[PDB]
Order: structure tokens, then C-alpha cells, then sequence
């Protein structure tokens, strides 16, 4: 239904340089068109020869500084990068690789690790620096963290110091690795969000932020710090993150300004003692300026230095440090996503609203209005495909705010607008007004449509009347207080965008009904009751009725067989309109409104007992059954 | 006591053009110029007139058997006509300007009342409705609320977006269940310590203030926020180099600022309800 594109293989990374998309996929780097997701050009890195190995892309970076050029980074040749000098207005490909006569002991051109890596580009001080985070296991050159700058010759990389890179020591090489989730630049500092051990050999896993101001070839203020997303219970594993500004509304609840960066991050409580995330996701925002206060508040790093040796001020050999006191926020969605696995996160602002669209381990995409107050229902919710959404996403802003996020699901990267899928895709009346202030819908009698697109004089943004489809059960006991499930449409009130069951009242005949609001939804009403009466439902604007509900009198005409096995195990049949004899409950075989079949409890008696129905009103103890030894 | 003995057109009964048409459509009539009988007026149980621009409901007195009223989104400023509607059950006058709520005094059959967005300052009139079961006083200017102490039947109760600073009065409302205290100036919470029947709660976005303090280079204002057990709720995000040294929030303020603040957060569970007490304490400076 919306602009789509699929490759030959899964897309690992996506970037956008001037009206042209770039999809770094397996063995390929496609060049799409910003307007219609139309594939224009492409480059086949293909299955390369180490043995034969797939060229899973690990990074895409473009810089028009020197000359306009893309730079891809494979995974087969020691994670080496290659240049892509653009044509002119749109082949031609070089390769980053010198030799190490400088000294073979290292490899500045071996940029990316094949076991996960994040790469950032910045033009710091006349040169194009590369900030590389590599997840490393036991194998022989490849820095876990590195500030290698590019040369003006554009055919290799070069560090500047012995300490322009931090490496996890060999004994910890494979033991407890570091999965690099995401990285970004802010306030002159560079950051890296990582999942890892809690400490050396510690069973359970973690999640930390990493900061360091860089000059020439940095790592001078390097410093890790724990990030914990809790709700009122830790969500260790980090799943994805995005950095934008706060909507004017969010800026009051978290104390952030409207131009301050915010670290939106979707977390996930992991399985017992593992780093494998469960389908239980949280999420919270971390004001980058606030993060830069925890750091400014006053234990040696285990993996750089020796765990058992002792060692280690104001920055706009200079060693690195860790933190004991974790920085933490609360789930902004109150854990609305307690039983779902969130994989992607993107954040934009339309007015005051701070909507952030999310992905799921099941391809579920949705735009949810972020706010501490109420966990607003996704005004956009659907499935892309059976392939979980990727954390890789692009957020593009156009004039008068049209916007779109490029979401990837395996091979298919789809172009979704921020303005929502119109008003046409809204199902019910209440849901038609639940859309944000900017959408401007208007339920029109039967269908939902835009403002001036109403065929009849029934277009409105407030008046939604109730409607009862069916109720369960259809009847009730004389005095009994049976539970009621009343399914229908539009039971919530309109305002602040959100709808609740505040002004929701149920009326059974004349007896006012009692609603357990927690268990009730915008479509499912659960009341507890206690004739051939009618049912009424008010949503603050109007009401509806339903005249099937009856208060029938449960009665047992006759019972057979009348005698039975002394032990007990005969089928007892009741007639009329939660059976248990002698106290100890019997069992129900076939229920009805006319006939009941039950298996008698093997009681340790030889006398007779009354048969008691307990349908919310303990009713007739009709004709007594007799246990007797034959 | 209001009984039209002679067949009279609907236009003459209800002086307000809008409300007259409403009754017209209700009675399947052709126009406001159609005559109607008292019998036809008696059989009117439920009027639905939200957003009808109705300015007055003069003539409603002749509808004794009316137990459902919907008048949200009108211009209503008077409710004297309703003063003697014997069997009025549900009433909704939101987004109006009804203020002389005393006009409901003798409506002892009224269950669910709604008066949000009415710019209501005082609410004391509600005392005369100990039978109320659903109060809705959100989006107003209510300050005191000691009146509610006697509405000991309310299983629901709004109050969001006012200036309620003291909520103690709600203490004995144990028959409550759905309470909504958002957007207020809720500092304390020890109050609702006994609502052991709650199910839904909304203690969100408080905006408390303290009396102005003389600003120094080293400032310390005591934490005021309290939880349901009376424990000093720990400040989530303080502002301007602020640290929380229990129980006092301290600041390092070299130059002069007009005020400091600290947004808080502290999810609470009362009875069976799970809500999250949130707000922003603020301190004037000079």
C-alpha cells in the first residue's frame, strides 16, 4: 500500500545523501531514489574470496568534504573499507588499503569487526576521523574502540598515539565480549551505547554509555557508565537508540529544553543470567546534558588495565575510568510494552507531541505518542512482515513537515510518512478522533475520512455514540451477580487526544451497574450485575440499549438415576432451566439450559445427599440421590 | 408542578431557539411551530443535546420524567429550570458556565454529575448531594474541596486540572474506586492512605510551588513531597546543579536566578490501583 523496496539480500545499513538512499546489504550496496523508492544504480561487492565468504556490510559513511564520495565497509577482507567516488551529478570505486611498513604489528585499514560494529564519521580538525567500536572474540589487529583519522590521500587510515585506541586484553578477549549497539556525537563529546558483562566474569549482563572528547586522535576523557532502564525492575539489555530533541510537552516532564539532545533508548529485560533479550521491552529518555552531570559527579576499568592493579578533571596517559553508580530513568510507557520485543526506535516532533515510531520482533510497526502521563495507543499499528524490524532507521524532514522514516525488515525497507496513514485506515469512531491534533479526521456516519471530505452532515470531532454488539451471558440468576462482557464500539470520552472509561456508566434496567474499569477497554466492557430487562450504556454524550438480557430463575425439575454406586462414579442427569453434592464437588460433563450431565464424587458414605447447584445463587437441592452398597 | 393544560407549540415553550429545535427533533415533529401536549412532554426520558449552542433550557420544567441530560458544549449559564426536575438521574453540563450549582440542591435522585470546563471556583453547593455516585469537576479553578467529605457514595470522581493543594478531605471516601487527581498541586499523599478499594488512579503532573526564599550562593530548601506512607519521595530530576542530600535539596548558585525546580516521579500503588505520582516542585528566589 505504501512505497516499498526489497533487495536480493538483507539490508544491514541505510543512509541518505541528497535525494538518494543507500542500502548496504549482503554482497550489495543499492542506490535508491528518495522520491519513490525507485532503484536507480547499485554496486555488487558480491560473495568474496578469503574459501568463499558473504560480504555482510558493516558500515555506510558519506562525506562531501574532500570530494563527494561514499565509503562502504565489508566483512570479508579483515573488515576493510573501500571508496566510492561519485560520478558527477549522481561505477568508479577505489579501496582503502596501504601497507604496514610503519609496522605490521597493527592494521589501521582493518576497520570493521565482522562480529558487530558501529562506525561514526566526523570532520574534526580538517580531517575525517573514524570512531570505531568492534565486538571482538579470540583471534589474531582490530581495535574494540578506535579514533583512526583518514589521510588526505584517501587510501588508508592512521592513528596518532599508543593510546588512540582501547583494547580488551587477550585474557578477556573471548571471555566477556562487548556488543556495540549504537553511537552518536553530542556537545563535542562522542558516545557509545554498549551491552556487556556487569563486571568481570559476572553472570548477568548490563548496558553502559561511553564518553570521550577527541582532538586529532582522541580518547582523553574515555569513561564508561551504567545505564539502567527500570519500572518500578531492571531492563538491562539495550535494543536500539535514537537521538533527537524533546517535544515541548516532553520538555516539561523531563526538565529538558527544546533544543537539548535526548537519548531515547528501547531496552529489554534479558533472560536469566544471559544477554539474550526476552519479549519484555521498556524504554526511557536520557537528557544528554543530564548524562553529562553524572559524569561530573565523583573505579578503575577492568578490561583495559589489570583487574587487580590500582591506578587512575575539566575537559571541554590521560587515562580511562569506569563508574560504580548507575544512571537510570523510568519506563516512559509505564511498560505498555511489557509483553512485546521492541527492536527499532525513531523520534520526531509534530508540535508539542513527541511521537516515536517503533519496530517489533514480529514486524509490528507503530507510531506512539511519547509521554509520561498516559501510554497512548499507537495511532498507527500494523505488520510489515514476519521479519523483525531493524534498529536501523532514517528520519527525514521536509517542508511544512511531511517527513518519513525508512524502516527495514530483513530485505524490505519501506518508506512510511510521519503524518500517519491518513484518516482512511481508522477502524471505529472513537479511534477516528484518537488521532493527533494535526491529522484532522472526522468520522462520517459509517466510514472515517478527512475534514472537508464528509458526504453527509454528520462530520464531527467530538460526538461518538455507543453501540452494543453482543453481551455474555444473555441471562442471569435471580439474585446472582454474574460477570458481564459487553462488546461494542465507542465507550470512551473525548479530550486531550486520549479516550478513557471515566464517563462510562452501565445501567441494567433500573439497577445501576458496577464497572471494573481496569479490565474494561474501548471495546470490551466488563461489569458485574445482581425479568426481561434492557441494558444501557452512557459514554458521556449519548446512550444505547440491548434488550436480550433476562433474569431467568434456575430450577431443577428432575434427576436420574436416583440411586447409584456406593463408591460413586455414575452419570447423573439434571433437568430444568456448578454442581457439587455432599459438599465435595462433582464434575460437569455436558452443560445446557435444559439438561446437565455430571459424574458423582466417590464419597466415603452410605447415606443420601442433596444435590446443590451453585450458579452464583446456590439454588435447588432437588430430589436427593442415594449412595447404597448393592 | 409545571403542566401545560392547553396544546401549545414548541417554539413558545422553550424560549431558546436551539433547545426548542432539540425537543422538536426528539418528538419527531416537523417544526418548532408544531403543537405539543403535556403527555408528549412526560414521555421524554432522555434528551441528547451536546454542542447545540443552547443558551437556556427554559421550558424543561414540563419534562418531569427526564433522567438523562446531555448539554456539554453549550452556552448554559443558568440551571434554575433544572432546579425541580424530580427524577433527573444523569447530568452533563461540561464546557459551559454553570456556576450557581446550588440550583441542584433538591435533586436527590441525581447520580452522575459533570461540570468540567465551567470555570467553577466554589463547589460547596454539592453538599446537598450525599447521593452522588459520579462527580466530574475536572478542568476548573477549584481550590478548597472539604465539601467532598460528605459525598460518601462517589465510586468515581474527577478533579484533574485544578488548584487542589489539600486533598485530605478525600480521606474517608473509602467507597471510591476511580480517582483522578492529575494536573493539580498535590504535594502530600498521606491523605489517600485509606482508599483500600481503589481500582484506577491518576496522580500525574502536579505543579506545586513554595513561598519565595531569599537567594544565596549556597541554597537549601527542604523536600516537601511525600508518599502514601509519608516517606519523602526522592527527586527524580533536579535542575541547575541540584543534588538531593536527604531531606534537603541543595544548590550551588553563583549568580542570581529567579527560581529553581525539581521534577519528581514515584509510582505508587494504593489498594488495587497502580498509578505514578509525578510533578514539578518549584522555588521562587530573590
Amino acid at each position: 500500500q505504501l512505497p516499498n523496496f526489497t533487495a536480493e539480500t538483507p539490508i544491514q545499513n541505510v543512509i541518505l545523501h541528497e535525494h538518494h538512499i543507500f542500502l548496504g546489504a549482503t554482497n550489495y550496496i543499492y542506490v535508491l531514489n528518495e522520491e519513490d523508492l525507485q532503484k536507480v544504480a547499485e554496486y555488487k561487492t558480491g560473495p568474496v574470496l578469503e574459501v568463499w565468504k558473504d560480504n555482510i556490510n558493516m558500515a555506510l559513511v558519506v562525506d562531501t568534504y574532500y570530494d563527494d564520495q561514499l565509503i562502504s565497509c565489508g566483512s570479508v577482507n579483515r573488515g576493510t573499507c573501500q571508496r566510492h567516488v561519485f560520478p558527477h551529478n549522481h561505477s568508479e570505486v577505489h579501496c582503502i588499503f596501504s601497507p604496514q611498513i610503519e609496522e605490521p604489528s597493527q592494521c589501521p585499514d582493518c576497520v570493521v569487526s565482522a562480529l558487530g560494529a558501529k562506525v561514526l564519521s566526523s570532520v574534526k580538525d580538517r580531517f575525517i576521523n573514524f570512531f570505531v567500536g568492534n565486538t571482538i572474540n579470540s583471534s589474531y589487529p582490530l581495535h574494540s574502540i578506535s579514533v583512526r583519522r583518514l589521510k588526505e590521500t584517501k587510501d588508508g587510515f592512521m592513528f596518532l598515539t599508543d593510546q588512540s585506541y582501547i583494547d580488551v586484553l587477550p585474557e578477556f578477549r573471548d571471555s566477556y565480549p562487548i556488543k556495540y549497539v549504537h553511537a552518536f556525537e553530542s556537545n563535542n563529546f562522542i558516545y557509545f551505547l554498549t551491552v556487556q558483562r556487569e563486571t568481570l566474569d559476572a553472570q548477568t549482563f548490563h548496558t553502559r554509555i561511553i564518553r570521550f572528547c577527541s582532538i586529532n586522535s582522541g580518547l582523553h576523557s574515555y569513561m564508561e557508565m551504567p545505564l539502567e532502564c527500570i519500572l518500578t525492575e531492571v531492563f538491562n539489555i539495550l535494543q536500539a537508540a535514537y537521538v533527537s530533541k524533546p517535544g515541548a510537552q516532553l520538555a516539561r516532564q523531563i526538565g529538558a529544553s527544546l533544543n537539548d539532545d535526548i537519548l531515547f533508548a528501547v531496552f529489554a529485560q534479558s533472560k536469566p543470567d544471559s544477554a539474550e533479550p526476552m519479549d519484555r521491552s521498556a524504554m526511557c529518555a536520557f537528557p544528554i546534558k543530564y548524562v553529562n552531570d553524572f559524569f561530573n559527579k565523583i573505579r578503575c576499568l577492568q578490561h583495559f588495565y589489570g583487574p587487580n592493579h590500582e591506578h587512575c578533571s575539566g575537559c571541554e596517559d590521560e587515562y580511562r575510568t569506569e563508574f560504580t553508580t548507575a544512571l537510570q530513568r523510568v519506563d516512559l510507557f509505564m511498560g505498555q510494552f511489557s509483553e512485546v520485543l521492541l527492536t527499532s526506535i525513531s523520534t520526531f516532533i509534530k508540535g508539542d507531541l513527541t511521537i516515536a515510531n517503533l519496530g517489533t520482533s514480529e514486524g509490528r510497526f507503530m507510531q506512539v505518542v511519547v509521554s509520561r502521563s498516559g501510554p497512548s495507543t499507537p495511532h498507527v499499528n500494523f505488520l510489515l512482515d514476519s521479519h523483525p524490524v531493524s534498529p536501523e532507521v532514517i528520519v527525514e524532514h521536509t517542508l511544512n513537515q511531511n517527513g518519513y522514516t525508512l524502516v527495514i525488515t530483513g530485505k524490505k525497507i519501506t518508506k512510511i510518512p510521519l503524518n500517519g496513514l491518513g484518516c482512511r485506515h481508522f477502524q471505529s469512531c472513537s479511534q477516528c478522533l484518537s488521532a493527533p491534533p494535526f491529522v484532522q479526521c472526522g468520522w462520517c456516519h459509517d466510514k472515517c475520512v478527512r475534514s472537508e471530505e464528509c458526504l453527509s452532515g454528520t462530520w464531527t470531532q467530538q460526538i461518538c455514540l455507543p453501540a452494543i454488539y453482543k453481551v455474555f451471558p444473555n441471562s442471569a440468576p435471580l439474585e446472582g451477580g454474574t460477570r458481564l462482557t459487553i462488546c461494542g464500539w465507542d465507550f470512551g470520552f473525548r479530550r486531550n487526544n486520549k479516550f478513557d472509561l471515566k464517563k462510562t456508566r452501565v445501567l441494567l434496567g433500573n439497577e445501576s451497574c458496577t464497572l471494573t474499569l481496569s479490565e474494561s477497554t474501548m471495546n470490551t466492557l466488563k461489569c458485574t450485575v445482581g425479568f426481561n430487562m434492557s441494558i444501557i450504556i452512557s459514554n458521556g454524550h449519548g446512550t444505547t440499549q440491548y434488550s436480550t438480557f433476562s433474569y431467568v430463575d434456575p430450577v431443577i425439575t428432575s434427576i436420574s438415576p436416583k440411586y447409584g454406586p456406593m463408591a460413586g462414579g455414575t452419570l447423573l442427569t439434571l433437568t430444568g432451566n456448578h454442581i457439587s453434592i455432599g459438599g465435595k464437588t462433582c464434575t460437569l460433563k455436558s452443560v445446557s439450559n435444559s439438561i446437565l450431565e455430571c459424574y458423582t464424587p466417590a464419597q466415603t458414605i452410605s447415606t443420601e445427599f442433596a444435590v446443590k447447584l451453585k450458579i452464583d445463587l446456590a439454588n435447588r437441592e432437588t430430589s436427593i440421590f442415594s449412595y447404597r452398597e448393592d | 408542578m409545571e403542566t401545560i393544560t392547553v396544546p401549545t407549540p414548541i417554539k413558545q415553550i422553550f424560549s431558546d431557539d436551539a433547545f426548542a429545535e432539540t425537543i422538536k427533533d426528539n418528538l419527531k415533529k416537523k417544526s418548532v411551530t408544531d403543537a405539543v401536549t403535556q403527555n408528549e412532554l412526560n414521555s421524554i426520558d432522555q434528551i441528547i443535546a451536546n454542542n447545540s449552542d443552547i443558551k437556556s433550557v427554559q421550558g424543561i420544567q414540563y419534562l418531569p420524567n427526564v433522567t438523562k441530560l446531555f448539554l456539554n458544549g453549550n452556552k448554559l449559564t443558568d440551571i434554575k429550570p433544572l432546579a425541580n426536575l424530580k427524577n433527573l438521574g444523569w447530568l452533563f453540563l461540561d464546557e459551559n458556565k454553570v456556576k450557581d450549582l446550588s440550583s441542584l440542591k433538591d435533586l436527590k435522585k441525581l447520580k452522575s454529575l459533570s461540570l468540567e470546563h465551567n470555570g467553577i471556583s466554589d463547589i460547596n453547593g454539592l453538599v446537598h448531594l450525599p447521593q452522588l455516585e459520579s462527580l466530574y469537576l475536572g478542568n476548573n479553578k477549584i481550590t478548597d474541596i472539604t465539601v467532598l467529605s460528605r459525598l460518601t457514595k462517589l465510586d468515581t470522581l474527577s478533579l484533574e486540572d485544578n488548584q487542589i493543594s489539600d486533598i485530605v478531605p478525600l480521606a474517608g471516601l473509602t467507597k471510591l474506586q476511580n480517582l483522578y487527581l492529575s494536573k493539580n498541586h498535590i504535594s502530600d499523599l498521606r491523605a489517600l492512605a485509606g482508599l483500600k478499594n481503589l481500582d484506577v488512579l491518576e496522580l500525574f503532573s502536579q505543579e506545586c510551588l513554595n513561598k519565595p526564599i531569599n537567594h544565596q550562593s549556597n541554597l537549601v530548601v527542604p523536600n516537601t513531597v511525600k508518599n502514601t506512607d509519608g516517606s519523602l519521595v526522592t527527586p527524580e530530576i533536579i535542575s541547575d546543579d541540584g543534588d538531593y542530600e536527604k531531606p534537603n535539596v541543595k544548590w550551588h548558585l553563583p549568580e542570581f536566578t529567579n527560581e529553581v525546580s525539581f521534577i519528581f516521579y514515584q509510582p505508587v500503588t494504593i489498594g488495587k490501583a497502580k498509578a505514578r505520582f509525578h510533578g514539578r516542585v518549584t522555588q521562587p528566589l530573590k
